RNA sequence: GGUGAAAUUCUUGGAUUUAUUGAAGACUAACUACUGCGAAAGCAUUUGCCAAGGACGUUUUCAUUAAUCAAGAACGAAAGUUAGGGGAUCGAAGAUGAUCAGAUACCGUCGUAGUCUUAACCAUAAACUAUGCCGACUAGGGAUCGGGUGGUGUUUUUCUUAUGACCCACUCGGCACCUUACGAGAAAUCAAAGUCUUUGGGUUCUGGGGGGAGUAUGGUCGCAAGGCUGAAACUUAAAGGAAUUG
């Protein structure tokens, strides 16, 4: 039975797509069906900014952020809670989960 | 400027090891090469944040006895193909450098990132833990 | 729209529809009487002229062709046919 | 079996049969 | 600790003694085009007859933040690599080697729903410095767009990059190292690129990255002293 | 834990719907009222009825609540609804005796062929980022 | 080093890191999306050559030259095969280090063939949209890509025209998407899977219960692997689809 209309892959008109490797289990998966997450974080946590700020020669220096895109395999992500099973009627809600920070 | 003696921290943190290693501005010659895994024995906690913190305290003491006063932060991950994320211990290493007297400036990340250049360990189906 | 007069629909509607799809096929392009800055010669030019039409007497680019409707020179003046 | 494996086992049996046929001829 | 086999391919006692007492410091000075000319202080093993300390010194490379040599914080993202070539004794003098962005700004400028433009050029300077210069640009959302994306057609990219090539070649082939650096520090090349490319496509975050040196001619001491003090 | 299950709610709602004018604020008064105007087998049940009816009295004196609809509150609805300003908001009075509109509706008015005081003023076609 | 843990393995001839450099092959990250092109496989650093193409515009030209197609052909992922050049990573076989009752499996180190190329083969994939192609009609909604139209449109600026980039409206063509059924289906669902008992627009190719079996045999292609074509005896009362409740 057709689980999804878009086949849960999102190509529809390219025949084939270059595959990219998972960051957790190193699985090769097509880039479209690769459930990607941009992890923008600081080099230090919120519990360390104080010590670095008081141990800094520059008074107004703002610590820079680390950027990287994460390409998961699907199984690791279902395991690592970043992607969640849904009820059948709620599968089709394409919009990203509504921001809790309202 | 009160003539701070500047260096770079060159913190290298894998998931299995943490490297706190200060060197001069040029980076050619190496003041302190105490390793995070050195400070522990279990060999499973080489990258544990406590080990990095203790190695970092060792580095700070070595710097203050050498004459190093300020350090630039060089956080590094494994880079290449293995991973793109900082090691779990390097963060505590940076914290320990922070709260240890030495002055800090110019924190940045120097993770070597490839332009999708080579095959990655694991095969097609990858790790099957 | 169960009842409407397809035989004589409103003129704005036919002008809106694509050509080759109106009630009777009729092209939208036209011809133009263009006057060159140089002489008083008047020359007829197609709207979407494909070649660089020039005055027979003197070599001047009256129109510069483009994808659709040809582009007239700045000095030349045009009148709808 | 998986149909894949059934096909592979049949292919190996065909290979052995062809080897026997070549030996006989 | 001591998870070791000590499979060494042997003395009773090894005299590590003092490695740092046989070491001396040396102050680094930047080319005059940088404002805060004093750089820092590097350590090195003391001189011996067989091997000159200055020999080991000439060839060193030092990374600095541009804001440290400027004083302003409008240049915290840049990264200048200088080259140790000549030493005056307890003080060493350096020549320009290269430029870079800290990775942070680099990944910051690369956002989604906008196509970046990467251009490269290889070019000889006025005197002999064979350089390679990179150029990054980002297509800008108009101040009126409802179009969520701001992608640019490949023809726009190609014309833009041809313009970039022309501008960079014109700028480099004329001027020397000192003039080139004095141009880069206010990044007026960025303004010139923006002005030229504003006719083709609206452009944003244009910068000049990774000023990479390929070849340098035979050293001239008088020029180095000219760049200093 | 005291949640006053289905039966007391239903009884109280029906009593207020039917007997609004003869219920008071005091608990014991409502207890005797519910004693006389309702057949209740056990005294504890009637006590609960009285308690939740007193709660409803306090609610209704605060303000009208949902579900319940007695005839008297329709009179409060009549008073509030029947109020009306003497001068209309629409009758070409406010905004200095000017009906401020754009050209297209002016053409509408002219095409209908009736005399209306207009004040034509075009609106900029500009659409902001919103 | 490596892991859930470890060990195989490398190391004071100083490994791992640190800096510079250089060599060799690989790939083209981030950009990169319900976005583009191609017949399909596939296609992603730059710019120069070479030819090709879709779409649009066309008061340009020929006047049925058309659609689908047994026969025959051209391409045809990856793996594989020959020979020759490469030889980094990765890595079937293997070598091993561990778990396990067993583990020549999952995990860890190495590691040939291949992985990359130049000629020649192979012609198979869940080569999937599991929807043949060409036509006409049937219902609304925005977006998106390319083209063309108009805007006294908005900024731009070279004083301003003209651009370009955008905003609005429409149109042609394309990947799709959203809601709905008024029709369809056994439904899951479909705007084609509709216009099919009120059964007929033109066309190729397949299937007739499940196994036996894509097997035997016979042809033919191929160096080989194998491909194409392709049964029956016998046996069985189900196999299977979709959804429903547990
Ligand atoms: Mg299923
Ligand atoms: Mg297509
Ligand atoms: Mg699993
Ligand atoms: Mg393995
Ligand atoms: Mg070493
Ligand atoms: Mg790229
Ligand atoms: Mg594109
Ligand atoms: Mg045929
Ligand atoms: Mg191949
Ligand atoms: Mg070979
Ligand atoms: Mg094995
Ligand atoms: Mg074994
Ligand atoms: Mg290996
Ligand atoms: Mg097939
Ligand atoms: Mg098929
Ligand atoms: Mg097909
Ligand atoms: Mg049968
Ligand atoms: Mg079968
Ligand atoms: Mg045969
Ligand atoms: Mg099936
Ligand atoms: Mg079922
Ligand atoms: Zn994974
Ligand atoms: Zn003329």
């Amino acid at each position: 039975p057709k689980k999804r209309a878009s086949n849960g892959r999102n190509k529809k008109g390219r025949g084939h797509v270059k595959p990219v490797r998972c960051v957790n289990c190193s699985r090769s998966v097509p880039k479209d069906k690769a459930i990607k997450r941009m992890a923008i974080r600081n080099i230090v946590e919120a519990a360390a900014i104080r010590d670095l700020s008081e141990a800094s020669v520059y008074a107004e220096y703002a610590l820079p952020k680390t950027y990287n895109k994460l390409h998961y395999c699907i199984s690791c992500a279902i395991h690592a809670r970043i992607v969640r099973v849904r009820s059948r009627t709620d599968r089709r809600i394409r919009a990203p989960p509504q921001r809790p920070r309202f | 400027d009160n003539s701070q003696v500047f260096g770079v921290a060159r913190i290298f943190a894998s998931f299995n090891d943490t490297f706190v290693h200060v060197t001069d501005l040029s980076g050619r010659e190496t003041i302190a090469r105490v390793t995070g895994g050195m400070k522990v024995k279990a060999d499973r906690d080489e990258s544990s944040p406590y080990a990095a913190m203790l190695a970092a305290q060792d580095v700070a003491a070595k710097c203050k006895e050498v004459g190093i006063t300020a350090v630039h932060i060089k956080i590094r991950a494994t880079g290449g193909t293995r991973s793109k994320t900082p090691g779990p211990g390097g963060q505590a290493a940076l914290r320990a450098l922070a709260r240890s007297g030495l002055r800090i400036g110019r924190i940045e990340d120097v993770t070597p990132v490839p332009s999708d250049s080579t095959r990655k360990k694991g095969g097609r189906r990858g790790r099957r833990l | 729209v169960l009842v409407q007069d397809l035989l004589h629909p409103t003129a704005a509607s036919e002008a809106r529809k694509h050509k080759l799809k109106t009630l009777v096929q009729s092209p939208r392009s036209h011809f133009l009487d263009v006057k060159c800055p140089g002489c008083l010669n008047i020359t007829t030019v197609f709207s979407h002229a494909q070649t660089a039409v020039t005055c027979e007497s003197c070599s001047t680019v009256l129109c510069t062709p483009t994808g659709g409707k040809a582009k007239l020179s700045e000095g030349t003046s045009f009148r709808r046919k | 079996m998986r149909a894949k494996w059934r096909k592979k086992r049949t292919r190996r049996l065909k290979r052995k049969r062809r080897k026997v046929r070549a030996r006989s001829k | 600790a001591v998870g070791k086999n000590k499979r060494l391919s042997k003395g009773l006692k090894k005299r590590v003694v003092d490695p740092f007492t046989r070491k001396e410091w040396y102050d680094i000075k930047a080319p005059s085009t940088f404002e805060n000319r004093n750089v820092g202080k590097t350590l090195v093993n003391k001189s011996v007859g067989l091997k000159n300390a200055s020999d080991s010194l000439k060839g060193r490379v030092v990374e600095v933040c541009l804001a440290d040599l400027q004083g302003s914080e409008d240049h915290s993202f840049r990264k200048v690599k200088l080259r140790v070539d000549e030493v005056q004794g307890k003080n060493l003098l350096t020549n320009f080697h290269g430029m870079d962005f800290t990775t942070d700004k680099l990944r910051s400028m690369v956002r989604k729903w906008q196509t970046l433009i990467e251009a490269n050029v290889t070019v000889k300077t006025s005197d002999d410095y064979v350089l390679r210069i990179f150029a990054i640009a980002f297509t800008r959302k108009q101040a009126n767009q409802v179009k969520r994306t701001s992608y640019a057609q490949s023809s726009h990219i190609r014309q833009i990059r041809k313009v970039i090539s022309e501008i960079l070649t014109r700028e480099v082939q004329n001027s020397t190292l000192a003039q080139l650096t004095s141009k880069l520090i206010p990044e007026v090349i960025n303004k010139e690129i923006e002005n030229a490319t504003k006719d083709i496509f609206p452009l944003q975050n244009v910068h000049i990255r990774k000023v990479k040196l390929l070849k340098q001619p035979k050293f001239d001491l008088g020029s180095l002293l000219s760049l200093h003090g | 834990g005291r949640v006053r299950t289905k039966t007391v709610k239903r009884a109280s709602k029906a009593l207020i719907e039917k007997y609004y004018p003869k219920l008071t604020m005091d608990f014991q008064t409502n207890k005797r009222l519910c004693d006389e105007i309702a057949t209740i087998q056990s005294k504890r049940l009637r006590n609960k009825i009285a308690g939740y009816t007193t709660h409803l009295m306090k609610r209704i004196q605060k303000g009208p609540v949902r579900g319940i609809s007695f005839k008297l509150q329709e009179e409060e609805r009549e008073r509030k609804d029947q109020y009306v300003p003497d001068v209309s908001a629409l009758d070409l009075s406010h905004s200095n005796d000017v009906l401020n509109v754009d050209t297209q509706t002016a053409e509408l008015v002219n095409s209908l062929g009736l005399k209306l005081p207009l004040s034509v003023s075009s609106v900029s076609a500009v659409r902001d980022r919103r």
